[PDB]
RNA sequence: UUUGCUCCACACAAUAUAGAUGGAUACGAAUAAGGCGUCCUUGUGGCGUCGCUGAACCAUAGCAGGCUAGCAACGGUGCACUUGGCGGAAAGGCCUUGGGUGCUUGCUGGCGAAUUGCAAUGUCAUUUUGCGUGGGGAUAAAUCAUUUGUAUACGACUUAGA
RNA sequence: AGAACUGGCGAUGCGGGAUGAACCGAACGUAGAGUUAAGGUGCCGGAAUACACGCUCAUCAGACACCACAAAAGGUGUUAG
RNA sequence: GGCCAGCAUCAGUUUUGGUGGCAGGAUAAAUCCAUAGGAAUGUAGCUUGCCUCGGUAAGUAUUAUAGCCUGUG
């Protein structure tokens, strides 16, 4: 329904969320996703990390350079989750691919822009409460992301001029609706009640 | 003024198919703005075009059309079928693909 | 100042009179009275003044409504429909905001063409006045 | 499916010099008519010694529920086939008629003990009229007076695949 | 022929006297009275055509406003119709046309 | 290298498109909780109110959007300009001051439309170039051959020479 | 290793079991529309992130006959008897 | 009188809606109304540790200043 969509990769799962976003690049949606180190795996801690080591020991025995690459970061594990679901080795698969881009964070230009989010793969609506869920973020830092201390702290920039936009926003908001209480009541403002608006 | 636009545009999303073998006569058309086949009556019988572009100019027109029609509904998420005179050229995978309103039942 | 502020957290909590809109099946946006609460996840529901017969529902089916009144557990149809015209519910049903909401998208439906046409002309005129009113204070 | 309570009756053979055999009859919950009939003579053959060709069927009735709108407790004796030996159990389930708590009886037995259809026996559905004598913990707990239990967390079921409203619960 | 007879009228929006295929077209619910008006001398006949730009035939003018003069004075009198016929049509972003009540 | 190269606006050819056809419309956090509003003893405060879907909001009338006569307003918006800021994660954008110029459907009129003949997407975008118009701008290095041995199977590498 | 009755493979494709001479559906002129079998409906991948009652947390969970896995016996872990 | 098409009224096959009339059963069962009994997860009333201006208290009391269950019609 729009050209470019902005999906918040805040409070969801790893494979929900990378189901239903394959689905919409078959489809030819261009889909960016931020927020990458915020994403949320199912199953305590432990589990996802002897999970993550026997797929690590996985690789070609006489050259190790040819053999699963094992990367790393969030938006790279992400990336790989949604790599199995494409059918990525025909032409149809290149093509689905180069419509997706992952960031972690928000860089520019997509913190002027509004941010998506997808109801049936949020985290507080799929799983019961009182369960075990595990941060992607910590994830990554306990098998070699140097990347925690930096990425954490732009954010922390980031937030504070953000805040500033929605104060200025909210106030002016609040100009325009006592101008259209006061607008209220006309001859126009009845006639459209009428119609429903 | 600013608008023109008299269809409803909508995707091109695979051939009729089973787990191994499609079937190319048939094309499948996604609706934008569609969820239940009881909504998937009304496009029954309208006419689709897909409007693509070419360098050679043929008569006068880079543009050129390729006609077909909706046949009937498909799945329950209102998934339409589509026939057209030659099919798809399966590029098209993904391509905005117009249904216009006419033959009016209204 | 030595008082305990701790949090209420308000809920619709079911009850016996917990007034309820069923949004799908065969009734589709019908006002209920709860009558009787059977186990975790079913009661039994009658509402005769809108029109939906007595029934068992599933709690997946209904949406809680925040009106309430009084009524004795267990009641049968000509005694919920007696309390359902005491407490007057379908007058202070229409003053809550939700259901006006219900009966605007349902306006907005049924506008014809030509009142769509009408919509546009007075929102153009609407907008005039408001432009002048803003950024002059 | 949904179960129909019928009675089946039942009269062995009409024979010279045994006229009038007494009648026998049953109530048997199967989700059709044709069921019901291929049910019945799947005990009343563990009974006495008949066969479908030594027998016929008198008359099949639908029992309709007496009280549909009333809220009945109902006790439930079952008898059952294990992987090893059978043996007996008493369940109480809390309804609305007789043959929507069968319902909710297959559907407990295949859960906690894995039991198909073939492998139940229904023995006796009671409806227990007085309250305070029910022996089940799980059904008392709704008997106490002004019961109101609030539903948290509530999820949303949504049509569009992308909401912009940050979704929130209840 | 199966056609439609229909007029803009010609001053309001452009559309002269045209044959209209019957299927090609959304029929509204609005009416406007059409008793005044003196139609039943067009036919099929009438509009078969059997560089030069030649101006459409005087007999061809001269029918466009005696049926236009009778019918602007039925469009004046609700209001916002000579502004409504003169507007086009659209669809505007979130139109879905199943459940629009043309 | 017969005036090569670069940038600015236009002139015309050429070539393409994984797929424009009103608008990608900016808090963060929590979900056994919050958004907003208002007041105070500014706090884990009081009170009022909203959700139960974007089915929203904004934009939207005129020959694919013409030519003209007014009215009330001092607004809105398009455009080149200009005074200022701010933004480095992939800033390549976000604001704001001042005049200039068109437009305005906020309100009321007068003219123009046909013949594309009963539909035939009936073409209006955005990428790379090329070739000339007139308007600015800047006047270099690399390899081979030669030589050095911190190098070397041969290429490579490291040096030196108007 | 050797027999008994019936079906099949050998001589036989097609749909299903990822893959497979023997299992499941079904046996073949060339084509069009219609409905189904066995199997399936998160994504690859055509088709409900449909509905309904429960159970289960595994520091090697489990996922569908032929079939590619398992034994006795223990465990105030949990549930119904 | 070649080529590609659009609309009408029909015929063969087939999918998807709307809507009307009738038949059967415990002549559906219920709700509904009329009566007869009876109990509690005990309404009015009443007794009492009672008493923050009257809540509580835990007994009484079978429709009264709420209603429900069972049989019959």
């Amino acid at each position: 329904v729009e050209p470019v969509v902005v999906i918040d990769g805040k409070g969801h799962l790893v494979g929900r969320l990378a189901s239903v976003v394959a689905k919409q690049l078959l489809n030819g949606q261009k889909i960016v996703v931020v927020r990458a180190e915020e994403l949320n795996i199912s199953g305590e801690f432990f589990r996802n990390k002897l999970k993550y080591h026997d797929f690590l020991r996985k690789a070609t025995a006489f050259n190790k350079t040819r053999g699963p690459f094992h990367f790393r970061a969030p938006s790279r594990i992400f990336y790989k989750a949604l790599r199995g679901m494409v059918s990525h080795k025909t032409a149809r698969g290149k093509a689905a691919l180069e419509r997706l881009k992952v960031f972690e964070g928000i860089p520019p230009p997509y913190d002027k822009k509004k941010r998506v989010v997808v109801p049936q793969a949020l985290r507080v609506l799929r799983l019961k409460p009182g369960r075990k869920y595990t941060t992607l973020g910590k994830l990554s830092t306990s098998v070699g992301w140097k990347y925690e201390d930096v990425v954490a702290k732009l954010e922390a920039k980031r937030k504070v001029s953000s805040a500033e936009y929605y104060a200025k926003k909210r106030a002016f908001t609040k100009k325009v609706a006592s101008a259209n209480a006061t607008a209220a009541e006309s001859d126009v403002a009845k006639q459209l009640a009428a119609l429903g608006y | 003024a600013e608008s023109h636009r008299l269809y409803v545009k909508g995707k091109h999303l695979s051939y009729q198919r089973s787990k191994r073998v499609n079937n190319p006569n048939v094309s499948l058309i996604k609706i934008e703005g569609v969820a239940t086949p009881q909504d998937a009556q009304f496009y029954l019988g309208k006419r689709i075009a897909y409007v693509y572009r070419a360098s050679k100019e043929v008569r006068g027109s880079k543009i050129r059309v390729m006609w077909g029609k909706v046949t009937r509904t498909h799945g329950n998420s209102g998934v339409v079928r589509a026939t057209f005179r030659n099919n798809l050229p399966a590029k098209t995978f993904g391509a905005s693909v117009r249904i216009f309103l006419y033959p009016s039942n209204i | 100042s030595t008082d305990s502020i701790v949090k209420a957290s308000n809920w619709r909590l079911v009850e016996v009179g917990r007034v309820v809109l069923i949004k799908k099946g065969q009734s589709a946006g019908k006002l209920a009275a709860i009558v009787e609460i059977i186990d975790q996840k079913k009661v039994l529901i009658d509402g005769p003044k809108a029109g939906v017969p007595r029934q068992a529902i599933n709690l997946g089916q209904v949406v809680l409504t925040p009106l309430t009144f009084a009524l004795p557990r267990g009641a049968r149809t000509a005694t919920v429909s007696k309390k359902w015209a005491a407490a007057a519910v379908c007058e202070k049903w229409a003053a809550s905001s939700w259901a006006k909401k219900i009966a605007q998208r349902e306006r907005r439906a049924a506008l014809t063409d030509f009142e769509r046409f009408q919509v546009m002309v007075l929102r153009k005129q609407k907008r005039y006045t408001v432009k002048k009113a803003l950024a002059k204070a | 499916a949904h179960f129909k309570e019928y009675q089946v009756i039942g009269r062995r053979l009409p024979t010279e010099s045994v006229p009038e055999p007494k009648l026998f009859r049953m109530r048997i919950f199967a989700s059709n008519e044709v069921i019901a009939k291929s049910r019945y003579w799947y005990f009343l053959q563990k009974l006495h010694k008949v066969k479908k060709a030594s027998g016929e069927i008198v008359s099949i009735n639908q029992i309709n529920e007496a009280h549909p709108t009333k809220v009945k407790n109902f006790g439930v004796w079952v008898r059952y086939d294990s992987r090893s030996g059978t043996h007996n159990m008493y369940k109480e389930i809390r309804d609305v008629s007789r043959v929507a708590a069968v319902e909710t009886l297959y559907q407990d037995m295949a859960a906690r003990h894995r039991a198909r259809f073939r492998s139940i026996h229904i023995l006796k559905v009671a409806e227990i009229e007085k309250t305070a004598d029910v022996k089940r913990q799980y059904v008392k707990q709704f008997l106490t007076k002004d019961l109101k239990f609030p539903l948290p967390h509530r999820v949303q079921k949504s049509t569009k695949t992308f909401s912009y409203k940050r979704p929130s619960t209840f | 022929d199966n056609t439609l007879l229909i007029s803009g009228p010609f001053k309001v929006n452009g559309v002269p006297l045209r044959r209209v295929n019957a299927r090609y077209v959304i029929a509204t619910s609005t009416k406007v009275s059409v008793e005044g008006v003196n139609v039943e001398k067009f036919n099929v006949e009438y509009f078969a055509k059997e560089q030069q730009n030649k101006e459409i035939k005087a007999e061809r003018v001269e029918d466009q406003k005696v049926v236009d003069k009778a019918l602007i004075a039925e469009i004046k009198k609700t209001p916002l119709l000579k502004q409504y016929l003169s507007a086009s049509f659209s669809l505007k972003n979130g139109d879905k046309p199943h459940m629009l009540k043309f």
